[PDB]
RNA sequence: GAUUCACGCAGUGUUAACGUGCAAAUUACUUGUCAUAUUUGAGUAUAGGGGCGAAAGACUCAUCGAACUAUCUAGUAGCUGG
RNA sequence: UGAAACUGUCCUUAGUGCAGAUCUUGGUGGUAGUAGCAAAUACUAAGAAGAGGAAAAAAACAUCUUAGAACUGAAGAGGAGAAAGGUUCCUAAACAACAUUACUUGGAUUAGGGUGAAUCGAUCCUAAAUUACAGAUGGAAAUCCUUAAGAAAAGGAUUGAAAGGGAAUAAGAUUAAUAGUUCUUAAUCAAGAGAAUGGUAACAUAUCAUGAACUUUAAAAUGGAGUGUGAAAAUCUACGGAAGAGUUCUCUUUUCUUCUUAACAAAAGUAAAUUCCACUGAAAUGAAUCAAUCAGAGAAGUGGAAUUUAUUGGCUUUGUAAGAAAUUCAAUGAAUUGUGGUAUUUUUGCAGUCUUCAUAAAAAUUAAAGGGAAUCUUUUGCUCGUACUAAUAACCGCAACAGGUCUCCAAGAAGCAAAAUCUUUAGUUAAAUAGAAUAACGCAGGUAAGGGAAGUCGGCAACAUAGCUCUGUAAGUUAGCAAGAAAGAGUAGCUCUGGUGAUUAUCGAAUCAGAACUUUAAAGGUUAGGGGAAUCCGACUGUUUAAUAAAAACAUAGCAUUCUGAUAAAUCUAAAAGGUUCAUUACAGAAUGUGAUUUCUGCCCAGUGCUCUG
RNA sequence: GGGAACGGGCUUGAUUGGAACGGCGGGGAAAGAAGACCCUGUUGAGCUUGACUCUAAUUUAUCAUGUGAAAUUUUCACUCAUUUCGUUAAAUGUUAAAAAAACAUUAAGGUUGAAACAGGCGAUUGAAAGAGAUAGACGGGGAGUUUGGCUGG
RNA sequence: AAUAAAAUAUUACUUUGGAUAGUUUAGUUUCCUGGGCGAUGAAGAACGCAAUGAAUUGCGAUAAGUGAUAGGAACAAUAAAAUGUGAAUAUCCAAAAUUUGAAUGCUUGAAAGUAUACUAAGGUAUAUAUGAUAUUCAAUAUCCA
């Protein structure tokens, strides 16, 4: 009963949105993002996850004043 | 649930939101290749994983 | 029945209708859609007949 | 291998205390002048049962002897203590069944439970149910008693240890043999996550020292030394003897 | 037999859930919230339910009369008429010793 | 922590069905059990030479005599294939 | 064929020549019109719409209405919620793709519509637990501490429950869909604005009838079992009718349906149980329950007080309120809406009894007391959730998967029974396609002459016993059991008789026993123990390898051994005014072996361990 | 028959009409899976142990300068770092002067009423213990690794 | 012995598939110049805004855009309006810049919220550490009348 039947009782979320991230990564229970490290400070960056830096980044988004100040 | 927060709520209106196709008058456009929307999602055939 | 801004409570709509139209509100029901925006459901006074604010609106 | 049972314990995840509906910390009132050179007076309010201790405990209210207002204590109860009853505490106080005095003014041969290894620590010694220490001997040379542990050890103290005249109630609590394997399920209600123990024999070599091969047995003798380390330290540390006593 | 349902978002059976089946006009019968079990007052002393105060909510006793939550009697309401005879005694009784043993006995 | 039946549950036997299945463990009858060492929801605690185990090396997201994931890493091969 | 670039020679350069690597990526065959589209009892007739039942029976035809026949059978295939899903809800147009045939159907395509709260919840409080400033620790990241270390917080910070606690809303109607939310009517709550009497006493008086600091008490707020009983609802039934429907060539003064009432308040009439008060003082001891249990620190008796009994005050009754609603009749308008029960079930309280080496939460918040400091009308009630499924099609399993997933309401028959079986209200007739033929071999359910385990590793599988009543019951035994031991007899239908009560002859309860007569000689439609004599293991109830082992394995109580005086023992951590047993204190904590009870545990200290006061 | 010693193909013969339907289980050394038994590899992993080499924890000695004595270097006496504790840091020190389950508070200019002062909040331990460095012992609790070859397997 | 239904063989044409050929608003590498963010709130995330938009693009309650400076007649899928009295277009400029985020008054889960002060609503300020100055204090800590 490890397969199929074991199945039917997952209807409890362990993670949910962050609010600094946008993903749902916030663990409810550790109270704390897998994705994008919060209430730490820093962002959660590592070097073996060199993909995972090259998905969320500077220049992934908008850079609604960063655009013109190096334009500037 | 029948129970959601009000951000959840707003975050569940965006998603039938962008459940929609292309209109008619934008697919008349010069040079247009944008026929379908390929971001489009049923609720039978694909959980929104939020 | 308007649509109003989410950031709107019953009582900024109640003078805000009061105001627009100069009649009298007794009573305001709000639901928010899915989409975003704020259904309210504004009841006139028993003396103002609701009837002919919409003619002046120009729902009819 | 993996970390025995015994190291497990230490951590205090699922061995944590039980203690949520336990009444309360069971100790006398903190010293001060009207106990070092008077006597308060305690009216025994009510007798409680306190979750995972044999002995019940006793709702003692004594007055503020500095302010206005109530102190609310909790002994453990004297063999004999009724509801309604007065309990005085002091170095001034009588030789009275449930009275707190100082271990000097108790006579030779007196029986004290609740007794203070330290002065002012509210109680260490002679705790359990139907458990007392007997006074054996004074010195007033450096202020010094000796008192019989309920071990059999002799302790020496300073005289000025407060301790409670009497015998701690509940005796013979463990005489009553527990029949099924539920009672003693039920023993541990508000204690630790220890009862079913299963043999390190009946285990496998990576859990337990003892985990055995073909037969069940140890192989190995199970006296060891008190410098083990932790994780093969099982059965008996630092025996002098064993087998049967004649 | 008319089956019901919950009226509330409550599904469970617990003690806030309470609920009496009333009939109504038609052969119709609704659901009702019934109210909790209260417990009454007792003695500071001897823990015995006093007599004249009522059981209910602790909140309820503000709609009550002002009259209709105390017993007028010295120690109305916190202690047993019984509760209160033997304060009496005890107070008159020790004084008067008090005054024979010291005080020039 | 008596004997049983029932709502449920399990999984003794048929070593029945099925075995490119209803199903990556299910179905039918039979059997056992069916409230105090009971059954169960939500919350909460315990994390990889770690945890948890009425102890089977069992369980730890279909993964366990050491999980999953990424990096060192195009690890090394006196061996096999081209 | 194709329609804008390309070729020869010499040198130079190389990502330069493929049949293989279970090679990589893509495309495609035989298999093959083959295996299949067979769990969930089941559909038929007439009509409508539609291109879509034609025809030499092409034997089948999706959707909707009516009729017939059926199934889930009320612990449901019913009516509603929590998590999860997220627009799947409703309507209209439309069917290319999808739901193993088809579809006019759809949880599918397109486009609009839909979710209304002072009273329901979140918001508020704290529980297990969780996280900050300063401090402590660490090379570091960071860890510790949660009131202890602080010039911090009258006293201890943040979060933590849509099942724990909590101020206050009900009935009817209404929408294609929301409704304790809208409408009508009727209420409630919070925040406001405009130094008293009575009673012997228990105690009582539409606000009344002052009551600060400070302190205390109580409520919120507390297990389970089993027995008795009050009340309501449902079912059943008695009397009395009103209205409508069914049967009626054979009868039936007959069978069936309706005869209702909210929140909040009032107080004609009137209950059960418990606890107190006054008078008096019990023995010739009384009183009382199903059981108990109680009495000179005072019984029974009489007279009182109080509280509980789903809102005021439990039931009837009343305002609400008949104007509503239900059942009929007429073409909007008219008719009625008594009283009971020594029956059963459920719910809800109450009363004492039993049980624990188990004693079965806290805060927000409220009231009262001790004390004596001081001298009716009207306004407002903010933010957020609210649609729908909640499952043999809306959730998790790749899916419209026979698997899994927490709850509430709950009719008749029959029976000990919420059992099997059949029906009522509600729901549905479709839920991976049919038609013809009726071969072998299969899957599921069966029967059998004579014999009766001769089959086989093995009575595997099947057969067989089976309810209730009476009689009767062995060895063995821990004296409790074995025991439903084993064994034997009875049981139907019809017509009668007696026993078991209440009120002063009438009224009611299903239960037991007995007697004639008849027959197909009677538990058996369904449900429903095979029995006996021994041996081995485990004492027992219990747990176990999710997915080949449920056991003789683990656990268990019992027995025993070892260490520890708490600044300790065990033991987590890199460290730490750090952490666990420990809210603890030897009847305790920690570490082990054996495995109930009875009986007995023999000899050995040389070796290896451990220890020593040497 | 021979062949890699059990051919559908080769050699010699027996014999053959093309397409197939329902069954069936002899063969296709049928399918599923880089044999899981055995061996080899200077390939591993779990577990054990006085296998080799180490290590956490435990333990022992020396160093790390509190005063004041006394002996022949432990042996003591104090507190002053230090250890362990307790409270609302709530009368410390020295002078002066068991009859009763009830109540107990906001006192009749500014000092008495309610005594003054100590340079110690109250105890406990104590120059020893703990942590550090170096050195010996113990240490499968744990880490790494190894466990020759030939050989009628 | 016999037939060519099936089977096989070649070519032409059609079909399934997308190789080959032609092609490039895309990449790779080297070199040159810089290496110009943020409490005056960054990078990132969310939500919203077009006459008809779902994504994407641009932007922020002044919204696929405003003012100013250059610029000179367009846009287009379909309508409208405005337009040489200045349409498209560009910019190191000006105004404006929702919720968050180091996120910083307090709380934050998918949480709706909320206290004080200043200037009913609206807008500012209030985290921790920290330098300088001013000011109010605490300690018989050192003296001292």
């Amino acid at each position: 009963t490890k397969g199929t039947s074991c199945r039917g009782t997952r209807h409890n979320k362990t993670h949910i949105l962050c609010k600094r991230c946008g993903k749902r990564s916030w663990h409810l229970q550790k109270q704390r993002c897998a994705s994008c490290g919060y209430p730490d400070a820093k962002m959660r960056q590592y070097a073996w996850g060199y993909k995972a830096l090259r998905r969320r980044t500077q220049g992934t988004g908008r850079m609604r004043h960063l655009k013109i100040a190096l334009k500037r | 649930t029948g129970h959601k927060g009000f951000s959840y709520k707003l975050k569940l209106g965006k998603k039938i939101h962008q459940n929609r196709g292309v209109p008619q008058w934008f697919r008349m456009k010069t040079g247009n290749t944008i026929n379908y929307n390929f971001k489009r999602r049923h609720w039978n055939r694909r959980k929104m994983g939020m | 029945v308007f649509l109003c801004e989410q950031k709107a409570n019953k009582t900024m709509i109640k003078k805000a209708v009061e105001k627009r139209y100069g009649v009298k509100v007794i009573k305001v029901n709000t639901l928010v859609r899915l989409d975003g925006l704020k259904k309210a459901f504004v009841r006139l006074a028993p003396d103002v007949e609701a009837m002919e604010v919409a003619t002046k609106i120009g729902l009819f | 291998g993996r970390r025995t049972l015994s190291q497990r314990k230490g951590r205090g995840s699922i061995f944590k205390s039980r203690s949520h509906h336990k009444l309360g910390v069971a100790q006398h009132r903190a010293i001060d002048f009207f106990e070092r050179h008077s006597t308060v007076r305690g009216l025994v309010k009510s007798i409680e049962h306190d979750p995972g201790r044999g002995a019940p405990l006793a709702r003692v209210v004594f007055r503020n002897p500095r302010q206005y207002g109530l102190d609310k204590e909790l002994f453990i109860c004297a063999e004999g203590l009724y509801s309604g009853q007065y309990i005085y505490c002091g170095s001034k106080a009588s030789l009275h069944i449930g009275n707190v005095l100082p271990i000097g003014q108790c006579p030779e041969g007196t029986v004290v439970c609740n007794v203070e290894s330290k002065p002012g620590d509210r109680g260490i010694i002679a705790r359990a149910s139907g458990n007392y220490a007997t006074v054996i001997s004074h010195n007033a040379d450096n202020e010094t008693t000796r008192i019989r542990l309920p071990s059999g050890a002799k302790k020496t103290l300073k005289s000025n240890c407060r301790a409670m005249v009497g015998i701690i109630a509940g005796g013979g609590r463990t005489e009553k043999p527990i029949l099924k394997a539920g009672v003693a399920y039920r023993m541990y209600k508000a204690k630790r996550t220890t009862w079913p123990r299963v043999r390190g024999v009946a285990m496998n070599p990576v859990d337990h020292p003892h985990g055995g091969g073909n037969h069940q047995h140890v192989g190995h003798p199970t006296t060891l030394k008190r410098s083990s380390p932790p994780g093969q330290k099982a059965g008996k540390v630092a025996a002098r003897r064993t087998g049967l006593i004649r | 037999a008319v089956r019901v349902t919950y009226v509330r978002k409550h599904s469970y059976n617990t003690k806030s859930n309470g609920i009496r089946i009333v009939k109504t006009a038609g052969g119709n019968m609704t659901v009702q919230h019934r109210q909790k079990i209260s417990n009454g007052v007792r003695c500071g002393d001897c823990g015995c339910v006093l007599a004249g105060i009522r059981h209910i909510r602790p909140h309820q006793y503000g709609w009550l009369g002002k009259s209709k939550r105390t017993v007028t009697r010295a120690y109305g309401g916190v202690k047993c008429h019984k509760c209160v005879q033997k304060k009496i005694l005890r107070a008159f009784l020790i004084n008067e010793h008090n005054l024979i043993k010291l005080a020039a006995a």
